[PDB]
């Protein structure tokens, strides 16, 4: 509505998880995606592997 | 017998890290595993291929098991034991 | 001692669900298997790993 | 005297257990107690039939009473400790 992009960093839900949850309000994350005007950074970290 | 070392600049950390790299594998044993040194800021896109935020990073993939060690390598004995095998 | 996986558990639920054709899976009451080991964080990883 | 050691795969951490095994029993002590080791991967089932469920772990069964140790036997003073009568 407003021509901004957007970018969604999220720490614990996956990409499949963020878009899912929106797909049923109508929105397409999918395409918005496809088309890059949101643009999703999942970014996880798993302690099992790190030693500090 | 592969190593990686994610840095990022002429960072104090990234420096002090290769250094101390450099040290522990030398010094402290022979050359059994083989090193290579990425700097993140040319290529941040291998920062998301390799799943890397905190850096310094010191990765092995040579056991089917990944490993990682976050820092700059300032404990020897601690580098070692994580690195021995 | 040393460090430890609770491999039995999903070899274990992976040899009923093989065995049965499963596809719906019920846990209860797993809080016991955190009040069972002592390491907080490997029960931690290895549940975070089953789910 | 028996002893078993169930692990599973070709785990860094259940080779290093059965090496672990082999040097606590060979250079701390004699050959009291016979190993036998079992990989869990390929026999599931004996994982239920012997009710376990962390890797690796070392059972005696000699005595009445059973004692499992869970882990690698890294410290090989708890495990002789643990392992001693």
């Amino acid at each position: 509505d407003h021509g901004e992009p957007g970018v969604f960093v999220t720490f614990e839900e996956r990409p499949e998880d963020i878009v899912n949850n929106v797909a049923s309000l109508g929105f397409e994350l999918d395409k918005l995606i496809e088309e890059e005007k949101i643009a999703i950074e999942h970014i996880a970290v798993d302690p099992s592997e790190v030693a500090e | 017998r592969r190593l990686v070392l994610y840095v990022a600049g002429q960072t104090p950390k990234s420096l002090a890290a290769i250094s101390n790299l450099r040290r522990i594998c030398e010094e402290n044993l022979p050359g059994q595993y083989e090193v290579e040194v990425i700097d993140l800021k040319q290529n941040p896109r291998l920062a998301k291929e390799h799943s890397i935020v905190a850096i310094p990073t010191l990765v092995r993939e040579l056991p089917v098991p990944i490993r990682k060690i976050i820092g700059d390598l300032s404990d020897k004995e601690q580098v070692l034991v994580n690195l021995k095998m | 001692i040393g460090d430890y996986d609770l491999e039995g558990l999903f070899l274990r639920l992976e040899l009923a669900i093989d065995t049965v054709g499963a596809k719906r899976v019920v846990l209860d009451t797993i809080e016991s298997l955190f009040s069972a080991f002592s390491n907080p964080a490997i029960l931690r990883a290895e549940i975070r790993r089953l789910f």
